[PDB]
């Protein structure tokens, strides 16, 4: 949904086409039928706000720590995750612990309504399975 | 040693050592310094100035008083004012 947003109509079939397909403990499923709709708008528009409140509120410790990291760590978690980002000792300019978590308190807030737009709520729990993997005997979460 | 011309112009504190409080407070006690500099130079003088205009009303009125004529006790009566104030 959020990539639909200005891009062209076949760009958008082949995004669609490859976000289709889900490989999941060794099977490969397929969503049927996606399609923009109102109801995908509703969560577009929570996901833009919640992300542009995230911006907000984060910290430059926050923004900072990462482009630190990768000047005195390197691994492959570190190298990855700034190849998906954009390219670019000395004190830090400010320095408030308090500060520091009243925004961090109010940036979990943000993060748990970002996370509920993918988060399923949980109806069972288990613990048992058949060796056929045919039933398992669970906890209803309801 | 000449609190007339004020040059104020100690800015020269780089950021990227100390604290920003202790910058904050270098900048403070220096402004603070000159301040009190200023003030102290100024009543050192003041005072000097009015220990002796007294002292030569006194010796001078001492001096006048040898003749009782009445421009000798004209200027003494002039002289008697006390001068321990600007004013």
């Amino acid at each position: 949904g959020l990539f639909s947003l200005d891009r062209s109509y076949e760009e958008v079939k082949a995004a669609v086409q490859q976000l289709q397909t889900i490989t999941f403990r060794d099977a490969t499923f397929t969503i049927p039928d996606p399609v923009i709709d109102q109801h995908l708008l509703i969560d577009m528009k929570t996901a833009c706000l919640s992300m542009s409140m995230v911006a907000n509120l984060a910290s430059e410790l926050t923004m900072t720590y990462v482009r630190k990291l990768a000047l005195e760590d390197s691994s492959m978690l570190l190298v990855k995750c700034q190849e998906l980002l954009m390219r670019l000792p000395a004190r830090p300019q400010h320095v408030s612990p308090d500060d520091e978590i009243a925004r961090l308190s109010a940036l979990f807030v943000m993060l748990r309504q970002l996370d509920d737009l993918i988060r399923e709520q949980v109806v069972f729990t288990v613990c048992d399975v058949s060796p056929d993997n045919k039933s398992a005997t669970c906890i209803f979460k309801g | 040693r000449n609190m007339f011309c004020v040059k104020p112009l100690d800015l020269n504190l780089d950021r990227h050592a100390n604290t920003a409080l202790v910058n904050a407070v270098n900048k403070l006690v220096y402004t603070g310094r000159l301040i009190m500099n200023v003030r102290r130079s100024w009543e050192e003088l003041e005072r000097k100035c009015l220990a002796r205009i007294q002292e030569r009303c006194k010796l001078l009125v001492k001096e006048l008083r040898m003749c009782l004529s009445f421009d000798s006790n004209y200027c003494r009566n002039i002289l008697k004012h006390a001068v321990e104030n600007g004013d």
